[PDB]
Parts: structure tokens; sequence; C-alpha cells
């Protein structure tokens, strides 16, 4: 059966800044099947009142998710996105740039 | 504009863990406004945009309605596409059906589809003359052969021409602060040195609506596709999307390369330049 | 507003 890999992209609702509140956002798309692990994490630990948006797929039939948590950023804390689908043999996780 | 309505659903089979996962999901462009999700606590069909939030009972419960109808249906289907292709109960799969319809710029019916994929994959889909099915598969002609002696397309047709662009219209009306609205990409660029020779430019596109944009690079006006980082458009969170496209510059280049931006929301298209 | 009638493939 049809596995595709889920694109994976960890960013800000705004520009991000330190003590100004936000949303940190982890965009998983082009998957299948739909099941998927998404976690947000905090310096290294999943942080716990994270939600999603419904599930949707685009004209190839590839599923797409938002996963989103409210957040203030600062000067020393590290977010990052981590992921686990059936097509990647452990996690993926991949780190907030502040730039991309 | 032209504009569309889609509704999408997902139904996932859990062998020995219950029901199958049924999500059902309407939007508008580029807009979702109603959700099913059969895991929930409240079993109706919600609100996901303001301006449907005022529709009232007789919408919701009639919807809610409707979109049971559509799960119980996926899960009969489930059982007939494992018999089709002859699969054991331990495994799960999906079915995804989406169907909807187009109007132009003169808010006429434009095109109307309805189609289903199995496990990823196209299974049936009705043709643009919404007379004639596409199947692909041997086990898809089956579901072909039964829709063409029970006229599925004929009850189909009569909805995306009637029933499906009606509606559309009475939410773009409805919601014409949010469905007729643009929002023009606000543009900035960012510069960083990957080593002493070359550096990154990279120019975004942020808080945009619809989500159709073109960003591209040009080097002395000549277009640089191969050598353009272009990432997907990604959605903010509020409504609005987000892309980036990025080129290595060589030293001492900045000047000769310029970001191409178009956008509905714009009156007329940006030139950006590192300067 | 949905599509009211049932479809079984």
């Amino acid at each position: 059966m049809i596995q595709r890999t889920p694109k994976i992209q960890v960013y800000s609702r705004h520009p991000a800044e330190n003590g100004k509140s936000n949303f940190l956002n982890c965009y998983v798309s082009g998957f299948h099947p739909s099941d998927i692990e998404v976690d947000l994490l905090k310096n290294g630990e999943r942080i716990e009142k994270v939600e999603h948006s419904d599930l949707s797929f685009s004209k190839d039939w590839s599923f797409y998710l938002l996963y989103y948590t409210e957040f203030t950023p600062t000067e020393k804390d590290e977010y990052a996105c981590r992921v686990n689908h059936v097509t990647l043999s452990q996690p993926k996780i991949v780190k907030w740039d502040r730039d991309m | 504009g032209s504009h569309s309505m889609r509704y999408f659903f997902t139904s996932v089979s859990r062998p020995g863990r219950g029901e199958p996962r049924f999500i059902a999901v309407g939007y508008v462009d580029d807009t979702q406004f109603v959700r099913f999700d059969s895991d929930a606590a409240s079993q109706r069909m919600e609100p996901r945009a303001p301006w449907i939030e005022q529709e009232g009972p007789e919408y919701w419960d009639g919807q809610t309605r409707a979109v049971k109808a559509h799960s119980q249906t996926h899960r009969v289907d489930l059982g007939t596409l494992r018999g089709y292709y002859n699969q054991s109960e331990a495994g799960s799969h999906t079915v995804q059906r989406m169907y909807g319809c187009d109007v132009g710029s003169d808010w006429r019916f434009l095109r109307g589809y309805h189609q289903y994929a199995y496990d990823g994959k196209d299974y049936i889909a009705l043709k643009e003359d919404l007379r004639s099915w596409t199947a692909a598969d041997m086990a898809a002609q089956t579901t072909k052969h039964k829709w063409e002696a029970a006229h599925v397309a004929e009850q189909l047709r009569a909805y995306l021409e009637g029933t499906c662009v009606e509606w559309l219209r009475r939410y773009l009306e409805n919601g014409k602060e949010t469905l007729q609205r643009t929002d023009a990409p606000k543009t900035h660029m960012t510069h960083h040195a990957v080593s002493d020779h070359e550096a990154t430019l990279r120019c975004w596109a942020l808080s945009f609506y619809p989500a159709e944009i073109t960003l591209t690079w040009q080097r002395d006006g000549e277009d640089q596709t191969q050598d353009t980082e272009l990432v997907e458009t990604r959605p903010a969170g509020d409504g609005t999307f987000q892309k980036w496209a990025a080129v290595v510059v060589p030293s001492g280049q900045e000047q000769r390369y310029t970001c191409h931006v178009q956008h509905e929301g714009l009156p007329k298209p940006l030139t950006l330049r590192w300067e | 507003l949905l599509f009211g009638y049932p479809v079984y493939v």
C-alpha cells in the first residue's frame, strides 16, 4: 500500500519577538496513511497543551495537519517539532529556527 | 473573482478497536467552515468559521443528520472495498471522498467534482461532463457499473449544478467580510552567510489570503527556477498563509537578484531587491 | 450544504 512521508515545517504565526505572545506551529503535509504522531518540544520536552487542525487532504489525496500551541519566545528557549509516521524509522525532529 | 466549495471525508478502519474513525470537513475557497469528527464528544456538525455560526438549528440539525449518513456509508464502504480487494480483516485501510463545485468570476456554475480514493490512490471519479465515471482498478469497475445502473451521476449532476452553487453563493454573501476579502502579502527578505563566498537571500510572504501565490527569484531578469528553494505554502493558524523562496548569492552579487511576488491582494506585482 | 443522498461503492 501507498505510503508517503510527511514534509515538516516548524514556525511561528507571527514574526518572533522575545516577550511577545505568539503561536508555535508544526505543519505536516503530503503524508499517507493519516495516522501520524506530532509533538511540540520546549528545550527537549513534550509540550502538553497542543492542539491540531481537522484532518484534511490535498488534490493528490495526501493529508495535512497543523499542530499548534500558544507560546512566548525568549532569547534562550529552544523549540522543535518531533514527528513519527510509518515512513520514518525513528522520530524526525525539526528545530525551530526563528528564520524559517 | 472565482470561488469554490468542497467537502472532504476520511474514514479509517480500526480492526479490533471499534468503528472506523470518520472526519468530514467543508471549505469555501481556502477557508474551513464546518467539521465533524466521530471521536468527538458532541456528535454534531460544528462551525469552524464565524459567518456560519449564525445559520441556526435547522441548519445544524440537518447537516448533523447528513454528515452522520455519510459516516455510515463509508463504514459500509470499508467492508465493501475489503471484499473487492480480497483483503484481510486485520489491516487498517483508508477511504477518502471529495465533492464540490467551482463558480467563475460571474458566480455561475463552472465545474463540479465527486471522487473517491482507496488507500491513497484514485478509486473512482465523476468526469467533467458529470455524466460518466473514471475507474482505473478492476475492482473499481464493479462500483462504476453499480453507479451507472443506479444513475448516481444524474443525482450528483442536479446537486453540483443547483444546490451546491446556490449554497456557495449564500455563504459568499453571508461571509463576505471573510470570503470576499484578500489579504496582501506582507513581504521581507533575510540575508544569512553560509561562508565567506556566498549567502542565502530568502524572500518572505506573510499574512496573505487566499493561498494561491507566486514567489520567484530572477538574476539579471533571468528566472532562477532550478536554483531556488521554494517551500510549500503553509497556514499561519489565523486564516492566513505564509511562503518563502531562497537563492544562494555569491559575494557582491546581491544587486543582480530580484524577488517577484504575484498575488490577488497586491495592486501590482512586487519586485524586491536587497539593497 | 451537503449532498443529501446515500452513495455506496
